[PDB]
RNA sequence: AGGACCGAACCGACUAAUGUCGAAAAAUUAGCGGAUGACUUGUGGCUGGGGGUGAAAGGCCAAUCAAACCGGGAGAUAGCU
RNA sequence: GUGAAGAGGGAAACAACCCAGACCGCCAGCUAAGGUCCCAAAGUCAUGGUUAAGUGGGAAACGAUGUGGGAAGGUCGGCCUGCGCGGAAGA
RNA sequence: ACACAGGUGGUCAGGUAGAGAAUACCAAGGCGCUUGAGAGAACUCGGGUGAAGGAACUAGGCAAAAUGGUGCCGUAACUUC
RNA sequence: AAUUCCUUGUCGGGUAAGUUCCGACCUGCACGAAUGGCGUAAUGAUGGCCAGGCUGUCUCCACCCGAGACUCAGUGAAAU
RNA sequence: CGAUGUCGGCUCAUCACAUCCUGGGGCUGAAGUAGGUCCCAAGGGUAUGGCUGUUCGCCAUUUAAAGUGGUACGCGAGCUGGGUUUAGAACGUCGUGAGACAGUUCGGUCCCUAUCUGCCGUGGGCGCUGGAGAACUGAGGGGGGCUGCUCCUAGUACGAGAGGACCGGAGUGGACGCAUCACUGGUGUUCGGGUUGUCAUGCCAAUGGCACUGCCCGGUAGCUAAAUGCGGAAGAGAUAAGUGCUGAAAGCAUCUAAGCACGAAACUUGCCCCGAGAUGAGUUCUCCCUGACCCUUUAAGGGUCCUGAAGGAACGUUGAAGACGACGACGUUGAUAGGCCGGGUGUGUAAGCGCAGCGAUGCGUUGAGCUAACCGGUACUAAUGAACCGUGAGGCUUAACCU
C-alpha cells in the first residue's frame, strides 16, 4: 500500500537513497501500489558519485511493504520498511546492479526476472 | 431450473492440495417437500410451492395444516415457490434431495442482508465526509446540498438521503460451487452470502450463463 | 423555520388524532385473592398466580 | 448497531454502573429482596447469581474474589454461610423477578427482586 | 452448529507441535512453480500465536539481511510442511509486538529450562 | 541588582470549538500573555456634556456616545410613507 | 383607439388585441368577433380542387424537385405559378 | 429581571508524594449541583483508539498530535559581549 | 519594496511542478534621510516562506465511551 | 431597496448535446499502424498535485478521456469566510486639508428548535363486499449497464524497408456498486495482566476506589475495511447514421414509391430490487362460522337469550429486527431470555503453602487463576387464561348449467 507523498527506501546500487512516490500508475483515480507495481518517483537523497542525481524523476517498483502480500493460502508477508527498485524512464528496466535485501515470490514476471535473479533472497 | 431454500450455517474456508484457501459459505440444505405444483391450466403460469425443515403442532395453525394435509407431507418452516422451466415436472409431495446441485457450476443465493437500522448516507450511499476542522460547524456528516435554486424549486425522487439500510432481499449472482454433499444436507459455496447465520437462503442455478 | 400561515384546527385535529390513548384490556383476577391485576404482574396485597409473595 | 450485544448500560457510566451494581447486589444479599426498577432487576441477577456460584464452592481464593466483588465483610460472611450451602442443591438461577408496577414518582416500571428461598 | 465444527476437524492436520510465543521456530514451506516444488525454510521468533482450531495462525518475526521480515501462517495449511522448534523462549507476554522496535541485542530473548 | 526568566494566586484576553429564542444582552472548555512592576486591588474623594478623561481607539463617561440621561420649548419640522 | 377609470364574449391561460359599453330581474328569442368530432354549445353540411409533409401546429439564404394549373417552342427541352421537401441543435 | 455555569475585598488553611498555596488522593467540613425511567437509530456535542501513508486537506499544519522533569556532558552563525 | 500598473518583470536557489519566499538587476508608473534613510544583537499570543518529528487534516473513514436526539410519566415557551 | 445578502472552495447533484473516451458508419492527399473530416449516438465514465482567494490560467505525472454548456454565472434556513465590501493601522500617488484611490499591505461576530410543498425511510385508519392464515402472477417504478493491459490467432494480411492488422477467443488489472467476517487487520471504557501516586478494607499478604479507561500491554463476540467473494454481460425484438436485394413510375438506371435482409454502449426485453391503494383494489391453496323469539315504513332494520369459532390482538421472555411503531422466535405440549454445567477464546503461571535468598525476587504446586456478547446441553428462575377483539353460511339482475 503505496500511494502519493510517500517515502520509500531504495533496495538497489543506483544511488539514490529515498524517493518519494508521486504517482502510483496503472489506471486513472488509482489510489494504492502493492509489490510489483510501478510507480512514478523523485528522488530526495543521493550519493554523489551515483547513476542518479538527487532531484530526478523515474520509476520503480515496489519490493518491500509494511502492508505485505496476501499469499493464496491466506498467509501474510510483512516487511519491516517499504523499499523499491528504480527504473528506467521508459524502458521499465532497473538502474542499478545490485539488490539489497529480500523480495518477495511476486516479481517472478517477464519484466523483473532480472531482480528476482539479483536479489539476495527470494522468500 | 429450479432451485432449493437452505439456512445459512456459517463460513470456514476449504484447503486444496495445491494450497489455496478457498473461502466457503455452509448452506444447510435440506430435503425441500413439494406442496403444490401449479400449471397454466388453472395458475396462468407453472411453477412448484416446497417446503423445508420441521414445525409443531402446537406452532402450526389450521390453515397450514390443512394445506400442508392436501400436500401429504409434514410441516415446514415457511413455503416457497420457484418457477418452472419448460420440459421439468414435479409430483406433489415429492421430496427434493441437494442432488439438483451435482453437476451445476455456478449458483446465485438470495437472502435478506443483515439489518443496519436507520443508517446516514456516509454509511448508506457512500458519501463523502466534510472537514472535521478548518472551521466547519455542526456539518461533519451531515449530506449538504440536496437540490438547485428557485428553477427546480423541490427535491427529486430517488434522491440518495439517510434511511433504513440493510434488512432486505439481496441476490448474490455466479457463486461457485466447492463441494455438495447429500447424507450430511450440505452445500459450499464459494464466497460470501446475505444474511446472518441462521437464515433462510434461496439457491438456484446461475441465470447469468 | 418557522411557518408562513397558521395551521387549522382541522390540521390540528388530525395531529391530534394519531396522539390518542388506549384503555388496558388485559385485566385479570386472582384465583384466590379474587382481586383485579394486570397480567404478570402482583396484586395489590402481594399475590401473584395464588401465592402471597410480598408482605 | 446493538447486534449479539449484552449488558445494559442504563444512562450511566461504566465505573457508575459497577458501583450501583455492587451495592445493589449488598443489599439484596442482606435483606433477601428488595424493589427496583425493572431492567435494573434484570441486570442485578447477571450481577448476583455469580456471586452465589463462587458462594457454593468454598476456598479462601473464591472469599478474596467475592469480597473483591462486594466489598462487604458481612456481605461476604452471610453469603458464605447462609446462601452458600443453601443453594448447594440447584443449578443457577436463585433469583425471582415480580414486577409490581409503576413508582408515582417518574412512572417506572418497577419490580421486586428476591431470593428463591425466602419463605 | 455442529456443521461447521465437523468440517473443521476433518481438514485439521494432527502433525502440528506444540510450541509458545517467543520460541524460535522453523517453517518449512512447500513453494511451486510449474511441476517441480522446493521445500523452502524460514526461521525466526514466534512473536504471536492465535488459536481458532482450523483457521488458527502465528505470526514469526525473522530479520533478514536488512530489514526485518515477519510473515504469518495458517497452520493447518498445506503451504506449510514441517514445523520445528529449536530455541524455546522464556518471555511471559502473549503477543511480542514490543520486537519490532527492539531492534538489536535487547531483542534477545533468554531461554528456559524443564 | 534587574520596567530579568519559567510558572501558581491575581490581572488580561491571542486561537479553536460550543453557545447565537444561550447557563451568560459577551460566557464555558481546552490551550494563551504579564506575573517586583509603566503591576494589581479594597475604601473614600475630584474632574459634568461641546464638557470631562483618554500610553489616542473618536475609545470611556451607569448594558446607550462623531456628543450621556431626564425634564421642558414641543403637537419642532417633514414638498416624505 | 383601448386600459388607466369597463365588467361581458373570443385569441387555451393573456389591463392595453378583436367584438361589444353591465339600471335590476326572467329556466325567452335574434346576432357581432370567433366557431360547429370529443373535452365543450353548435355542420363528421353540400359543391369544385390541393397537400402526403402530421405541412397544418416556429423561420431565412440556398438546394433539389414531389406533385397541381396556365401560356409558348422541335413525343421532347424551357416560362410563370398553388401546396409541399431539406436547411431546422438545449438544457 | 431568574433558586442564573458570571462578578465580589480580607483572615485561617492539616496528611502523602511533590520545588510549590500547581497537581493527584485524603482529614476536618460540606455536598451529589430540584425533573426522572428506559432505549443504545441517523445526526450533533465532549472524549478514547486505529492498519499503510504522513500535510497529499486547507487560504493557512486551523484543529489535533507531538515535546515536556532532575543531575552530568556538549551546544552554531551573529552580537550592543 | 508594507511602496511596481505593466508584472506571475528577468536571472539564480528552493520544489517533480512555487502568482507566495530568498539573493540579485534597475527599466524606481509613483523610495529617500528627524512626516527620518540604511543596517541592527535581543524581544514579539506580529506578517511571509522552508525543513525535521508528529499525527484522522486528508487519502477513506472504522469502532468504542459519555451528553442530547428517540420512547414513557410530570411541568410546559418562542419567533411567525 | 417595510432586504432576492456574497466571488471562490467543500459536500451533493440534475439536465441538454453543439460528443472528450468508449460504440456504429461515410469520404480520404485512408498500404497497414496511426490519423484528418463528417454523420448517428447521452448508457456510463469523464485525474492527483505545485502556485495564487481565485473561477481562469501556467507547470509536473498517469490512463479512455481529464468534454462544452444550463440549473439565482445550481447549491451558504447544508459548511468555510481566503478575496471583495464596515469600524483600526501603514506605504505610494492625489489634495493645503478633512479624506480619496486604472492601488498595495496586517487584523477583523456568518442567526433560525421545519408549519406547508418536496425528498429519504417507517407506521396507524379504512377500502378491496362473510371473516382469516399463506404462496404468487406482474400493470407500473427504481439500480449496474465504465473500461485498461497482456497473450493466442500472428510476426499473419498489408508493406521498398521499418513496422504491423480486421474479425474472434482467453487471462489479468484500475474505478464503482452489492454482500459477508472464513483469512489479514482496526475497535472492542462489559475480558485478563503490568505499573505510578494516594486512600481505605485493623495490620502483612491480597484487593477495592480515584487520578482521561490514571497510564499502558494484549484482546472474545459484534461492527467494520485496507480484507474477502460477486456484478457490469451474453442473447432477442424494433431501429439511428449507414450497407444492400429485387424493382417499376421513367422500355435504361435507381436502397423505395410495393416487398424483403443486415445494422450501434442508443429504445423495449433479458439481470437485481420494490410492487394488487393496479379504487382496473388480480390469481391459487387451506381453515372457520349450518340457533329460537318479537315488532314496525314488505328494511341489505333493530332488539332479546344462547353462541361468539378459524384467527388476531393485548401481556410476558426476547432477537445478528429496531428511533417509536413495525418485523421475526418463544410462552410449560418450552430452550425465548437470564442463570448453571461442559467447551472454546483471551490474558497469561491466581491466591495460599513450601524451598532458595537474612535482605529486592526467583523456584515447585501450574499453561495455574479468571474469563463479556461465542458453541453444545440443562426448566433452576421468569414466560399464569379461550380473559379481550373477531360471530350464527355472506345483497339484486342476467347468463349457462338440475328442479
Ligand atoms: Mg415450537
Ligand atoms: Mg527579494
Ligand atoms: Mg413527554
Ligand atoms: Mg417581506
Ligand atoms: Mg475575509
Amino acid at each position: 500500500m503505496i500511494q502519493e507523498q510517500t517515502m520509500l527506501n531504495v533496495a538497489d546500487n543506483s544511488g539514490a537513497r529515498r524517493v518519494m512516490c508521486i504517482k502510483v500508475l496503472g489506471g486513472s483515480h488509482r489510489r494504492y501500489a502493492g509489490v510489483g507495481d510501478i510507480i512514478k518517483i523523485t528522488i530526495k537523497e543521493a550519493i554523489p558519485r551515483g547513476k542518479v542525481k538527487k532531484g530526478d524523476v523515474l520509476k520503480a517498483v515496489v519490493v518491500r511493504t509494511k502492508k505485505g502480500v496476501r499469499r493464496p493460502d491466506g498467509s501474510v508477508i510483512r516487511f519491516d520498511g517499504n523499499a523499491c527498485v528504480l527504473l528506467n524512464n521508459n524502458s521499465e528496466q532497473p538502474i542499478g546492479t545490485r539488490i539489497f535485501g529480500p523480495v518477495t515470490r511476486e516479481l517472478r514476471s517477464e519484466k523483473f526476472m532480472k531482480i528476482i535473479s539479483l536479489a539476495p533472497e527470494v522468500l | 431450473m429450479i432451485g432449493l431454500v437452505g439456512k445459512k450455517v456459517g463460513m470456514t474456508r476449504i484447503f486444496t492440495e495445491d494450497g489455496v484457501s478457498i473461502p466457503v459459505t455452509v448452506i444447510e440444505v435440506e430435503a425441500n417437500r413439494v406442496t403444490q405444483v401449479k400449471d397454466l391450466a388453472n395458475d396462468g403460469y407453472r411453477a412448484i410451492q416446497v417446503t423445508t425443515g420441521a414445525k409443531k403442532a402446537n406452532r402450526v395453525t389450521k390453515p397450514e395444516a390443512g394445506h400442508f394435509a392436501k400436500a401429504g407431507v409434514e410441516a415446514g418452516r415457511g413455503l416457497w415457490e420457484f418457477r418452472l422451466a419448460e420440459g421439468e415436472e414435479f409430483t406433489v409431495g415429492q421430496s427434493i434431495s441437494v442432488e439438483l446441485f451435482a453437476d451445476v457450476k455456478k449458483v446465485d443465493v438470495t437472502g435478506t442482508s443483515k439489518g443496519k437500522g436507520f443508517a446516514g448516507t456516509v454509511k448508506r450511499w457512500n458519501f463523502r465526509t466534510q472537514d472535521a476542522t478548518h472551521g466547519n460547524s455542526l456539518s461533519h456528516r451531515v449530506p449538504g446540498s440536496i437540490g438547485q435554486n428557485q428553477t427546480p424549486g423541490k427535491v427529486f425522487k430517488g434522491k440518495k438521503m439517510a434511511g433504513q439500510m440493510g434488512n432486505e432481499r439481496v441476490t448474490v449472482q455466479s457463486l461457485d460451487v466447492v463441494r455438495v454433499d447429500a447424507e450430511r444436507n450440505l452445500l459450499l459455496v464459494k464466497g460470501a452470502v446475505p444474511g446472518a447465520t441462521g437464515s433462510d437462503l434461496i439457491v438456484k442455478p446461475a441465470v447469468k450463463a | 423555520a418557522v411557518q408562513q400561515n397558521k395551521p387549522t384546527r382541522s390540521k390540528r385535529g388530525m395531529r391530534r388524532s394519531h396522539d390518542a390513548l388506549t384503555a388496558v384490556t388485559s385485566l385479570s383476577v386472582d384465583k384466590t385473592s379474587g382481586e383485579k391485576h394486570l397480567r404478570h404482574h402482583i396484586t395489590a396485597d402481594g399475590y401473584y398466580r395464588g401465592r402471597k409473595v410480598i408482605a | 448497531m446493538r447486534h449479539r450485544k449484552s449488558g445494559r448500560q442504563l444512562n450511566r457510566n461504566s465505573s457508575h454502573r459497577q458501583a450501583m451494581f455492587r451495592n445493589m447486589a449488598g443489599s439484596l444479599v442482606r435483606h433477601e429482596i428488595i424493589k427496583t426498577t425493572l431492567p435494573k432487576a434484570k441486570e442485578l441477577r447477571r450481577v448476583v447469581e455469580p456471586l452465589i456460584t463462587l458462594a457454593k464452592t468454598d476456598s479462601v481464593a473464591n472469599r478474596r474474589l467475592a469480597f473483591a466483588r462486594t466489598r462487604d465483610n458481612e456481605i461476604v460472611a452471610k453469603l458464605f454461610n447462609e446462601l452458600g450451602p443453601r443453594f448447594a442443591s440447584r443449578a443457577g438461577g436463585y433469583t425471582r423477578i415480580l414486577k409490581c408496577g409503576f413508582r408515582a414518582g417518574d412512572n417506572a416500571p418497577m419490580a421486586y427482586i428476591e431470593l428463591v428461598d425466602r419463605s | 452448529s455442529n456443521i461447521i465444527k465437523q468440517l473443521e476437524q476433518e481438514q485439521m492436520k494432527q502433525d502440528v507441535p506444540s510450541f509458545r510465543p517467543g520460541d524460535t521456530v522453523e517453517v518449512k514451506v512447500w513453494v511451486v512453480e510449474g511441476s517441480k516444488k522446493r521445500l523452502q525454510a524460514f526461521e525466526g521468533v514466534v512473536i504471536a500465536i492465535r488459536n481458532r482450531g482450523l483457521h488458527s495462525a502465528f505470526t514469526v518475526r525473522k530479520i533478514s539481511n536488512g530489514e526485518g521480515v515477519e510473515r504469518v501462517f495458517q497452520t493447518h495449511s498445506p503451504v506449510v510442511d514441517s514445523i520445528s522448534v529449536k530455541r524455546r523462549g522464556a518471555v511471559r507476554k502473549a503477543k511480542l509486538y514490543y520486537l519490532r522496535e527492539r531492534t538489536g541485542k535487547a531483542a534477545r530473548i533468554k531461554e528456559r529450562l524443564n
